[PDB]
């Protein structure tokens, strides 16, 4: 399990670090939107950093070693890690739909003023969902089990009550998933279209690469936000080990963003020559 | 009877080619052998000039080597300290396709041209306080493709209606022409005295223009395609050639011949601009390939490389007193190199 | 003064600012086939400008490269053109565009002309093109000339372009030829999105 | 015509009553050139960043 | 100093369906780098494109009017383009030239029939008739 784990940090890491280094030692690259694909980049790279180790020590000792603090920290991070990861998605999205929905206007509505001002926000939202209420004392249930958690160092869980799990989990997943399929389903239209005006094995490639991104994030995301909204309404569900397991495929998820969004000729030469 | 003037031509062409012969003693690399090799040019950026929206095709320097000019297709002069990176001016074009851009010697003035087939001329000193249009030299057929300023009042300008013209600043008139290429003229170059100008055109030969008398002195060939740019030797004794032969040469105007060919078999783009560094020891060359190649001229081996752009390499530029290289791209940057 | 010059910087570059939102804004369009006339024209609140090179001389392969990054070329072929064969003589030209290495990225609009003179000359063309007694359409006779032009224009395309530029040709009545620059225009913009996005 | 013929014939003994030197000595002249003013080129002789408008004031 | 020089050779006077054989010496350039065509010239008419080559011989490309009567070739080796020209009729009476593609290694090949291009030859006269 040890071995396991290292290399999804590996993965993740080094997929990351090339990304970023590209993007900044390239000036072909430094386009308007690689600056959302920055975004994604560092939320990913702090995960891999910082949110997994600590994950994987939890998992392979059954126990937390780092005391309340650190507990209380290292939640806040992970939590707003993973949410701006993917709000960045997407925004991306939002990005591609304005592009190919406004051809015109689009050189107008998007300058790289409002680029940064889009990562600000989306930054300041992952904050305020994450770091208030967990360094607050908004999220915590009033269960005597609860209780017995947060009350012994060694016990570093995160359950919630009702109130934050809901609305954290619409914040965070449901409505970015949301905007992210009807973004992706206007621009197949759009792409059918200029492919039918141009003439089908083009149309399987659109398919497979919007399928490739829309199903690479639900299959890794949406088993943990289902199984965490059902933890709620009922406990005896879902146990522990399968919960723990579909918050691993998350954090894998950010090992595939690299290959999904920066696969482009530019991308690979700048790979090849940085390494 | 018709016969008598080609054979008047045929001989005198058979005189001209045993002339050249004859002086043809040793080559350039023979006299050359002993020399030191320059070594290995390694220039970096130091300045990143940017701003400029489009293309960028033309940049001249400016006798004080500080200020340098400009001329971006997104229809801009801009004037930069380029000590300091800071805008100067920003002088905004009637027509937008320019194509080239001098800094007269004196300061005062700048000029651009293009597709609008007009020598436009600013003033940059007013009492007022802004630039403004202080000329239009009209009379061109074809496209302006370089301009270079004699003095305050006087402008010589190549165009692609095949001709060279001399022109008076002060009453708008033309009063030279020089004809006899057969092509588009692409690039002149003024001797360092300001007597003689040399042009290179699409018909593959450069010539050499008396300015006062008019008439063509000399005719060069040996380039398999057009030339596009030329840029006189220091002392003004020889000049040098870039083509889409993906060659350069140097032509001697006393020994009437090349002297030399600068190319690599991996070399196969074309040159858009060559400029003799200060001593002439140097020559440095854009390209297509989005790179610049530093020549060592007297050797002919290729000893440095620029790459810092991401698109064609439209002109280079070195200062008067040698301290730095400009290069302007199609990618709308240009860089200051030392 | 070094206070002065910072100062004339800021104001530079906020006319340099309000600059760059007019020219992303607007299109530009070289129209092919007193150095150059210049036509703008508005559609939808979108601005173009396109630039007619009449005044040059007619060796082009110098003077058209300042068009490297136009929005497209429209190309103006009068189809049924001592007659000379011009419907081949304008084939090679549109070849020679097609793959010169400046002009590589650049969508073609191609405007087929006067078809009214097809209708009436159709009634001289398989003297040349002899293949146009084989052709098919993919009168009768007006049709196949007329397809059988566009085909030849379509199969020079399709040699070589790979995904990166393609040809809009319309048989050409102002309106509805700026409202057909305008969709294709539009069409160009969405294609180059969606091939950047691997979608095409 | 005939005009073009005779232009040809004088631009040719323009271009044919010019006074050659050797190439010997072209080569002479831009070596002694480039060599002696070898002292006073910056992009040649890499100058020190102090001295160097672009790096240093 | 070395010019570019396009010399062509072999016309003349001939009957209706008689053959030719043009030939074209290169000089001052590198053959092989170079696409090259076949121009010509009518009577009160301008330049016609007839045929070109490419640099190695592979791709060939006519104008319809003498597709499967002419043939060109290139013998790299030797510096020289052919035309082969069979079963003529009175309407290719005109003067041939060899037009040389401006650049090198391209594809696109500008400005071959313009009136005052530079990298053509001179002609040569083919009359057909009796
Ligand atoms: C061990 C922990 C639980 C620290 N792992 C963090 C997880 O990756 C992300 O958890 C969340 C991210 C966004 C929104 C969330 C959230 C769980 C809840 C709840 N109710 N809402």
């Amino acid at each position: 399990m040890s071995l396991l784990m290292a290399l999804v940090v590996l993965l993740i890491v080094a997929g990351n670090v090339l990304v970023i280094a590209a993007i900044g030692s390239t000036q072909r690259l430094q386009t308007l939107t690689n600056l959302f694909i920055t975004s994604l980049a560092c939320a990913d790279l702090v995960v891999g950093l910082l949110v997994v180790p600590f994950g994987a020590t939890l998992v392979v000792r059954g126990t937390w070693l780092w005391g309340s603090f650190l507990c209380e920290l290292w939640t806040s991070l992970d939590v707003l890690c993973v949410t701006a990861s993917i709000e960045t998605l997407c925004v991306i999205a939002i990005d591609r739909y304005l592009a190919i929905t406004s051809p015109f206007r689009y050189q107008s509505l998007m300058t790289r003023a409002r680029a940064k001002v889009i990562i600000c926000t989306v930054w300041a939202i992952s904050a305020l969902v994450s770091f208030l209420p967990i360094m607050m004392h908004w999220w915590r249930d009033e269960d005597p089990q609860a209780l017995k958690c947060y009350q012994d160092p060694g016990c570093c869980d995160f359950v919630t009550n009702r109130a934050y799990a809901i609305a954290s989990s619409i914040i965070s997943f449901y409505i970015p998933l949301l905007i992210m399929i009807f973004v992706y389903l206007r621009v197949y239209r759009e792409a059918k279209e200029q492919i039918r005006k141009i003439d089908r094995f083009r149309e399987h490639k659109a398919l497979k690469t919007l399928g490739i991104i829309m199903g690479v994030f639900t299959l890794c995301w949406l088993p943990f936000f289902l199984v965490n909204i059902v933890n709620v309404f009922n406990r005896d569900l879902v146990p522990d080990w399968l919960f723990v397991f579909f918050n691993w495929l998350g954090y894998a998820n950010s090992a595939f963003n690299p290959i999904i969004y920066c696969r482009s000729p530019d991308f690979r030469k700048a790979f090849k020559r940085l390494l | 009877e018709l016969d008598q003037l080609r054979q008047e031509a045929e001989q005198l062409k058979n005189q001209i080619r045993d002339a050249r012969k004859a002086c043809a003693d040793a080559t350039l690399s023979q006299i050359t052998n002993n020399i030191d090799p320059v070594g290995r040019i390694q220039m970096r950026t130091r300045r990143t000039l940017r701003g400029h929206l489009a293309k960028i095709y033309a940049m001249h320097w400016g006798t004080d080597s500080r200020l340098l000019v400009s001329a971006s297709q997104d229809g801009k002069l801009i004037i930069w300290d380029s000590y300091t990176t800071n805008k100067v001016h920003a002088i905004p074009l009637r027509s937008s396709w320019v194509m080239t851009c001098a800094y007269a010697p004196s300061g005062n003035y700048v000029a651009c041209g293009g597709l609008d087939n007009i020598c436009s001329i600013y003033n940059l000193k007013t009492r007022e306080g802004n630039v403004r249009v202080s000329r239009e030299l009209a009379g061109h057929t074809g496209y302006l493709s370089c301009c270079r300023f004699l003095d305050d009042n006087q402008i010589v300008t190549s165009s692609g209606d095949t001709t060279c013209a001399l022109w008076d600043i002060e009453t708008g008139q033309q009063t030279t022409t020089f004809t006899g290429h057969t092509g588009d003229v692409m690039s002149l170059s003024l001797a360092p005295d300001t007597r003689l100008f040399v042009s290179g055109a699409c018909d593959a030969s450069a010539k050499l223009w008396d300015v006062r008398e008019g008439m063509c002195r000399q005719t060069f060939t040996g380039h398999e395609s057009d030339i596009n740019a030329i840029c006189f030797f220091p002392n003004g004794n020889a000049f040098a050639t870039g083509s889409d032969d993906a060659t350069c040469r140097l032509f001697d105007l006393r020994a009437d011949q090349e002297l030399m060919t600068y190319s690599h078999d991996n070399i196969i783009c074309g040159i858009t601009s060559v400029s003799f560094s200060k001593s002439g020891r140097l020559l440095l060359a854009g390209y297509d390939d989005f790179n610049c190649n530093v020549w060592d001229a007297l050797k002919a081996d290729r000893a440095g490389v620029l790459a810092g752009h991401d698109n064609r390499v439209s002109c280079l530029g070195v200062t008067d007193d040698g301290m730095a290289v400009a290069t302007g791209s199609w990618d709308s940057f240009l860089k200051i190199w030392n | 003064e070094e206070k002065g010059q910072r100062e004339a910087n800021k104001k530079i570059e906020k006319q340099l600012q309000k600059d760059k939102q007019v020219y992303r804004a607007t299109h530009r369009l070289l129209l092919l086939g007193s150095g150059i006339f210049e036509t703008k024209f508005q559609v939808d609140k979108v601005n173009f400008h396109m630039f007619d090179v009449g005044g040059q001389r007619d060796e082009r392969r110098k003077w058209i490269q300042c068009f490297n990054d136009v929005t497209a070329i429209i190309f103006v072929v009068a189809s049924s053109s001592n007659q000379t064969n011009r419907l081949q003589e304008a084939l090679n030209l549109f070849k020679s565009i097609w793959n010169n290495r400046w002009l590589r990225t650049i969508s073609v609009i191609l405007f087929l002309n006067k078809q009214d003179l097809l209708a009436e000359k159709v009634l001289k063309i398989e003297d040349y093109f002899p293949e146009f007694a084989r052709y098919t359409t993919p009168d009768p006779r007006v049709t196949r000339a007329k397809y059988f032009i566009r085909d030849e224009f379509l199969r020079i395309s399709t040699a070589s372009g790979d995904g990166r530029h393609y040809c809009y040709p319309h048989f050409t009545v102002d309106t509805e030829n700026i409202r057909r620059v305008f969709n294709d225009c539009r069409d160009i913009i969405q294609r180059m999105h969606l091939r950047q996005y691997e979608l095409l | 015509s005939i005009a073009q013929a005779r232009k040809l014939v004088e631009q040719l003994k323009m271009e044919a009553n010019i006074d050659r030197i050797k190439v010997s000595k072209a080569a002479a002249d831009l070596m002694a050139y480039c060599e002696a003013h070898a002292k006073e080129d910056p992009l040649l002789t890499p100058v020190p960043a102090s001295e160097n408008p672009f790096r240093e004031k | 100093a070395a010019q570019v020089q396009l010399q062509e050779s072999g016309g003349g006077l001939v009957q209706p369906g008689g053959s030719l054989r043009l030939s074209c010496a290169a000089s001052g350039f590198t053959f092989s780098n170079y696409k090259m065509n076949w121009v010509r010239q009518a009577p009160g008419k301008g330049l016609e494109w007839v045929s070109d080559i490419s640099q190695s011989g592979a791709s060939i490309s006519y104008t319809g009017s003498v597709k499967g009567r002419f043939t060109i070739s290139r013998d790299n080796a030797k510096n020289t383009l052919y035309l082969q020209m069979n079963s003529l009729k009175p309407e290719d009476t005109a003067v041939y030239y060899c037009a040389r593609c401006p650049a090198p290694f391209t594809r696109d090949c500008f400005d071959v029939t313009s009136t005052t291009y530079a990298y053509r030859g001179q002609g040569t006269q083919v009359t057909v008739s009796s």
